[PDB]
Order: C-alpha cells, then structure tokens, then sequence
C-alpha cells in the first residue's frame, strides 16, 4: 500500500511518539 | 532642565508609593512624557550626574530608561542616544554596587536590541577596561561583557568588525587565574559562547584554554565550576581528539560533580554523560565506570523535596531539572549498551520497585521506563511479573506514583498486545480508562495519553470493548480543562484510526459525536481551538464513513468557508500588508485534512457537495500556497475526490497537472508523496486520455526511483503511479522501462499482495509487452518481483507466465538453466511449479 503522507502532529501526539 | 525637573522627581518618588492605584496611574505617565522627543534625557540625568539624592530613585530612573529602550527605541533621536551611551561607559564600576549594576544593565540592552555594529567603540573600550587597577570598573565591564557575549553569540564575523576574539579571547584566558571568583567566572562564561561555533580563534589557543581548566576544576565557587562543567560538555563534542589523554581522570570528575553540593552544577554535569553517551568511544570508556556511574544517575532521579512541594501531594516546576537529565542519560545510555546494561540496572531496580517508600518505588518505576526502548529483548522475561504489578501501581494511593505508572505501561504496550488480550490488556485497558477520570488533573494526562499510545498498538483488539472505551472518553468530556481536552482529542482521533470501520455502529455515533457537536458549535471560525478538534474529526469522519452522512453538510460547508476566508485574507495581505494581517493558514490546512476525512470517508456520497461549491478553484489557489503543508493538504484532497467524483475534477485537470508535475521536487517530502499518489490515481480515471500529461511528470517519477535515500513510502508510491501510468499510456512509459525497473521492483518486491500491488504489476506487464527490449538485461529482478506473489488474480498470472515463458524461449531451455541456478531455493522452485 502507499496512499497520501499522514497528517500534521499536532502538541499532544508529538509530546508523546 | 530645571523647571521640569522637578516634574519628573517627584513622578519617581510617587511610583514608590506602596498603593497599588498609584503606581499604574504614575507609570501611564511616564508612558505619556516617554513621547516626548528629550524625557530620556532626564532619566540618564538622574541616574548618574544627580548624585545628591537616594541611590533606589537613581536606579529606578536607570531601569525605566532601560524599559524605555527595549521599548520606543526605534523612535530614540541619535543625539539623545549619543548622551546615554557616554554616560554609562563613564560610570561603569561606580562605587554603589546598586548605581553599577543599573548602569551595567543599559550597557548590555541598547547593545542587545539596537546593534552591536550600532555602538563602534563599545567593545575597544571594555576590553581596555579590563586592565583597570579599580575592581569595580573591572568587573563592571567584565561583567558587561559576558551578557554581550551571550546575546550576541554570534558576530564571530571572522570578516565583518575585527574579529575582536582574536584580542578578546587569548585575554579572557588571561583571567582564569585572577585573583576574584566573581571575575574567574566571567572569563570563563565568555569563552564558553564560542566553543560550539567553532570559533578559530579559540581553536588555535584549544591547549591553553583546556589547561586552564583542569586547574579551575576544584574551584571552591560553585560558579565556577559550573562553568568549568559546561565546558568540558561543549568541548566534548567540538574538539574531542584533545580530551582522549585526560578522558578517564575527567569521567572521574564529572562522576563527582553530578553528586555535587550546589544542584545547579550537578545538573551541568550531568549533561556530560547525555554528550558522551552520543560518542562512538562511549561503549569503549563507560564500561568501567558503569557500575560506579549507574547509581548516582538513578538516585538522581528521585523527586527533591522542593519538587514534591511545587508538584502538590505529601506543569510547575521547571523544563530541565537533574532528574529529567539523568532520566533522558539512563535512556540513551539503555540504547547503547541494550542488554549488557541490565546486569547493573537489575539488581537495584528490583529493590526499588517494591520498595515500601513511596518516592524511592516511583523513581523506580521511572527507570524502569527509561530503559524500556534500549532493554526491550532483556525485559520481556522479567514482563510477566512487572506488569501485573504496575497495572496494580495504577491504583496507589500518591498521586506522582500513579501518573508515573501510566507511562511506563505504555512502553511496553506492544509486548502486552502481543500477549493474550485476557491477563494483560484487559485488566490494562480497564485500570487505564479508570486513571482517565481520575480526581488528580496530572494523573488524567498521563492516562489519557498512556491510553491512546496503547490504541496504536492494540488497534483491532480494541473492537470488543469499544462500547466500554467510548463511554469512560465520552464522560470525560464533561469534566475535562482545555489543557487535558487536548490529550483528550489525541485518544479520541486515535481510537478512530485504530478500531477503524468498526466504530462505525448506531450506538456508538449516538454517544461520541453529540459532545463533538457541542464545541463545534461553540467556537467561532477565529479560535485557534478548532485546530485540535477539527483533526479529531477528521479520525472520526474517516472512520464513521457513511454513518458521518447526517453531519456532512454542516461540515463541508464550514469547511470550505474557512479556506475561503483565510485566502480571501491572504490576498488582502499580499495587496496591504500595511491595513490588513496576514492570516494563519493553519486554519487553511486543518480545514482541507477534514475535507479529505469527508472524501475518503464518505467517497460518492460527497459528490452533491463538490458540485454547487467552489471547493475545486480554492484547491487551484492551495496547490500554489508558499507553505508546503498547504500543498500537502490540498493534494491529499485532489486524490481523494479523484476517486469520489472524477467527473467534477476532470474539467481542472488540465490546471491540475503541470502544478503536480512541478511539486514532485523530493525536497518536500510529504508534498511529493501526496502529488505522486493523485497523479496515480487521477491516470486510473484518465485512460488513454493521460497520454499528453505523461511527459511532465514521468521524468521526474524516474528521478525520484533512482534517487538514494528517500522513505519506502515514497518509493512505493512512485512504483505504483509509474505502474499505473503504464497500464493507460504504455507507448510513452515502455521506452524508459530500461532505466526505472531496477529500484522499481526491489521496491515492490516486499509489498503484500493488494490491489495497488495489482495495478502496478498490471502496469509493468503491459509495458513488457510493448518494447520487451528493456527488462531483458536486467531480467533478474522482475522475477523476484513475480516469485513475490503468493496468490495473484487468474489474468495477472497469465501475464506473468506468458512474460517468463517469453524470455525462456527467447534464450533457450539451457540459458534458462544456468540464468535459475542463480535464484534462491524458495524463489527457483515457486517459479518452476507456477509458471
């Protein structure tokens, strides 16, 4: 599979990945 | 000068004046006489020539002046500003230490807003002061000099003034061995702005100034040596090669200094082990010194006592402390040494974890996070004891000890979910949701995200108890701060991301979507508190799909307002920057994801709504947007209404096209990626009719195969828009077929068998057929690509073995022989029984 870039992390799911 | 002197006195005296009403009322004044051409004059006046009054009025006057030019300093006549900046080189080391420091304090802000290059003889004049007999004028310009270095770090020039480090720097060494701790510290500051820049100045004095060091080492001043700590750490990276000798007397040292008496050096050299630990003569030095060094950075993760008083119970302290250090040391440390670290974690970790005091177990548990990443495959054994046991910190009684445990679930969520969901994640998942609605704010952050990291991780497992996640989520938002809501909407989105169509039940949209509702409904199109929600919606409008049908409109339409309206604004902006803002396009990007989460969700269904809107123009204007994410957002949406409903994006595919083919630059990413799979999904719909855009999009395509580096999920994408531009147009693919099947099957080649591995090995076939000149020589590689395949359909089947027949017939059945022996054991036989 491929399909389009996954959307902009927003301040909680960078915080934590 | 003497008539409204006497104005401005009592003004001073007045703003003293301990009533609250006063002081605001007095200092609007001063904001009023502050647009008076000459008031600065008097504030400089009193400060330094009116030497009869009381030093507290003296200073304050200097420090208004001082807010006086970090602010209206552009507005400052150059006369005035001459006055200023002679008087405090005057009165620099004045005998009042209160008078000195105000001075000091003018001196190094009208350098730092209004330029250094600004005042020429500033820096000749204090480093001529520096020579001084009077101490007060040597360190008032030492002093000075070291917020000037700070502020600015740069103007190294090496062109520009004089490269004034080249008499600075070999003089400030000079002052190592001075005889005040207060002026040994300044020195030492100084050059410790230049070490990371690489300054050559320095460089070439590198043994003079490491020397120097090793004598300031033991200095009594904690000032000192936290500067002497500082930069040992830069010089660690900088200019390695001259610490190698001294390496293991210095590992010493700073294994003293992190037990340190002033906690603001331990910190400071605590940092040497997170530098060292990045050096690839890390593994060779720390191992004997690990079992030494290893203690001190647990025990130094342990909360102090003043952070148990900020954190209340038996986000208020600070972003850096010793414990965050030695926590991120201990994790670096865990990745470097993976399972060879444990035989020195192990024996004490297992006396802190079941300790029966409640600050030494939760630093215990912190270390048993730390080293989750590092230590993984020498954990996993000791796991079935641990996680029953942190599952049941979950419900301790302190509140720090709780919040801690949460996280530290969460770093082993992928071996949990790989167990059996009933002993692990079930109690898990329960006792977690529990900490959601916790009474403690902390705690309900920690478990709200150690929640929606174990969603990533669990995804379908999650199915079962989807009605029992929802309604703890749900509640939650009735009692949830803006600042938790945040998390709040991460384990919401996610859980649509992760449980998928499977949230897509009556029951389950009768409970999730009406508190979604409520603060849509509440915002208004300006607060920036849409960003958070509109990205929850769109996990949650992607994965509802046609149960998201009886909210569309009201979302579509908004939509398609905020774009319109921020580029709206944009162009007011491009025209008069001067009468209209520029607008925050995050408004712009958020707002075009929800539209793709519309278009892939409900696919045909948003047909209605692409037509009779102008969706279509506002995405011609994003395409060309300066900011890429833009790009990015609107390209993701031409593929998914590519799909939806080609008949409304077919009339703008002639527009569509060349800003495609010009946005397949890989110096963007994300925008490479999304541009490539709508070109790809817009040739599937084309047809034949794809045949005179292909020439500006192929070549790049070819470009981006054969280009080193670069993500797989790029590679593949470009791999299946080339395969799919070959199945419709195979006359202007087939002659570069030679140079792109290469990378293009070794790319394809670990792909499971879907439908886009269908299309693209449809496309590579038909393009074989037409010019089989170019997969001849390096006909290795699209086997491998076909012996991949483990169920192919009926008719790609026969494509493969009417293309493998043809070469073998081509070279021979004894050419053949030779060309399979060279194939490995499972691909030679799959080949043989197959084909």
């Amino acid at each position: 599979t491929g399909g389009k870039a996954p959307r902009k992390q927003l301040a909680t799911k960078a915080a934590r990945k | 000068d003497e008539q409204g002197l006497q104005q401005i006195l009592q003004l001073l005296k007045e703003s003293q004046s301990p009533d609250t009403t006063i002081q605001r009322t007095v200092q609007q004044k001063l904001e009023q006489l502050n647009q008076y051409p000459d008031f600065n004059n008097y504030l400089i006046f009193v400060l330094t020539k009116l030497k009869s009054e009381d030093e507290p009025t003296r200073s304050l006057s200097g420090l208004i002046l001082k807010n006086n030019v970090k602010a209206h300093f552009q507005n400052f006549p150059n006369g005035v500003t001459d006055f200023i900046k002679s008087e405090c080189l005057n009165n620099i080391g004045d005998s009042s230490p209160l008078i000195r420091a105000t001075v000091g304090i003018l001196i190094t802000t009208i350098a730092s807003k209004g330029e250094l290059q600004n005042w020429p003889d500033l820096l000749p004049k204090l480093c001529s002061l520096l020579d001084s007999e009077d101490y007060n004028t040597c360190e008032g310009a030492f002093g000075a000099l070291q917020k000037i270095c700070e502020d600015s770090a740069e103007i190294l020039d090496s062109d520009v003034l004089d490269r004034p480090l080249n008499i600075m720097i070999p003089k400030f060494l000079q002052f190592f061995k001075h005889s005040s701790p207060k002026i040994r510290s300044h020195a030492v500051a100084c050059v410790n702005q230049f070490i990371i820049s690489r300054t050559q100045a320095l460089m070439l004095h590198i043994d003079s100034f490491i020397e120097n060091l090793f004598a300031l080492a033991g200095d009594e001043e904690p000032e000192v040596r936290k500067n002497v700590c500082r930069a040992l750490v830069m010089l660690l990276e900088v200019r390695m090669d001259r610490l190698l000798p001294h390496m293991h007397n210095i590992v010493e040292y700073m294994l003293q200094r992190t037990q340190d008496q002033d906690e603001n050096v331990a910190l400071e050299a605590c940092e040497f082990w997170l530098t060292l630990a990045e050096q690839p003569i890390c593994k060779d030095v720390l191992v004997r010194h690990l079992p030494k060094l290893i203690p001190v950075l647990v025990n130094g993760m342990k909360y102090s006592d003043i952070d148990i008083i900020l954190l209340k119970g038996d986000d208020t302290i600070s972003d850096w402390n010793l414990r965050k250090c030695s926590a991120a040391a201990l994790d670096v440390l865990a990745n470097v040494y993976r399972d060879e670290l444990l035989p020195h974690i192990l024996p004490l970790l297992k006396e802190l974890l079941f300790h029966h005091e409640w600050v030494v177990k939760e630093s215990g548990i912190l270390v048993l996070g730390a080293i989750a990443e590092g230590c993984m495959q020498g954990m996993i054994p000791y796991l079935p004891e641990l996680i029953p046991h942190l599952i049941q910190c979950l419900s301790d009684k302190k509140a720090l000890v709780r919040s801690i445990t949460c996280w530290t679930l969460s770093r082993y969520a992928h071996w949990v979910v790989s167990q059996p969901p009933d002993t692990y994640l079930k109690p898990l998942m329960t006792e977690l949701l529990k900490r959601i609605l916790d009474s403690n704010k902390r705690v309900q952050e920690a478990a709200c995200s150690a929640f929606a990291t174990l969603e990533e991780e669990a995804c379908t497992e999650l199915v079962p108890y989807l009605a029992y996640i929802l309604d703890t989520l749900v509640f939650a938002f009735s009692k949830y701060q803006h600042k938790n809501l945040l998390i709040l909407y991460d384990a919401i989105g996610t859980l649509a991301d992760s449980v998928g169509h499977h949230l897509n039940k009556p029951e389950y949209i009768q409970m999730l979507m009406p508190p979604l509702i409520q603060k849509w409904n509440m915002l208004k199109d300006e607060d920036k508190d849409l960003f958070p929600l509109l990205e929850c919606l769109s996990s949650v409008a992607t994965a509802l799909q046609s149960g998201f049908l009886p909210y569309c409109e009201p979302v579509y339409q908004r939509c398609v307002n905020l774009v319109q309206k921020t580029l709206a604004q944009a162009m007011l902006n491009n025209a008069q920057p001067d009468q209209y803002e520029a607008p925050d396009k995050d408004f712009m990007i958020v707002a075009l994801d929800l539209l793709s989460g519309l278009a892939e969700g409900l696919g045909g269904n948003i047909e209605q709504l692409v037509a009779r809107s102008n969706i279509l123009t506002l995405m011609y204007q994003c395409m060309q947007d300066k900011m890429p994410e833009v790009r990015q957002s609107s390209f993701a949406l031409l593929g998914d209404l590519t799909k939806a409903c080609f008949q409304h994006v077919k009339p703008c595919i002639a527009d569509f096209m060349p800003i495609l083919g010009t946005n397949l630059n890989p110096e963007f990413i994300s925008v490479c990626n999304n541009a490539t799979w709508a070109i790809g999904e817009i040739s599937i719909q084309m047809g034949i009719e794809m045949q005179p855009y292909i020439p500006m999009v192929l070549h790049q395509l070819v470009e981006i195969i054969n280009r080193p580096n670069t993500p797989k999920t790029l590679l593949e994408n470009t791999a299946i828009t080339i395969g799919r531009l070959g199945y419709v147009c195979p006359q202007e693919v087939a002659p570069m077929l030679q140079q792109f099947i290469r990378p293009w099957c070794t790319s394809l080649r670990n792909i499971r068998d879907n439908e886009e591995k269908d299309s693209a090995f449809r496309g590579i076939c038909t393009m074989i057929s037409v010019n089989p000149s170019g997969v001849i020589q390096d006909f290795i590689f699209f086997c491998d690509a076909v012996a991949s395949w483990i169920n192919p359909k009926d008719d790609l089947r026969d494509m493969f073995c009417k293309i493998l027949h043809g070469f073998k017939n081509q070279v021979g059945d004894e050419n053949w022989r030779r060309f399979s022996d060279q194939f490995p054991l499972p691909l030679k036989e799959r080949l043989a029984a197959f084909y």
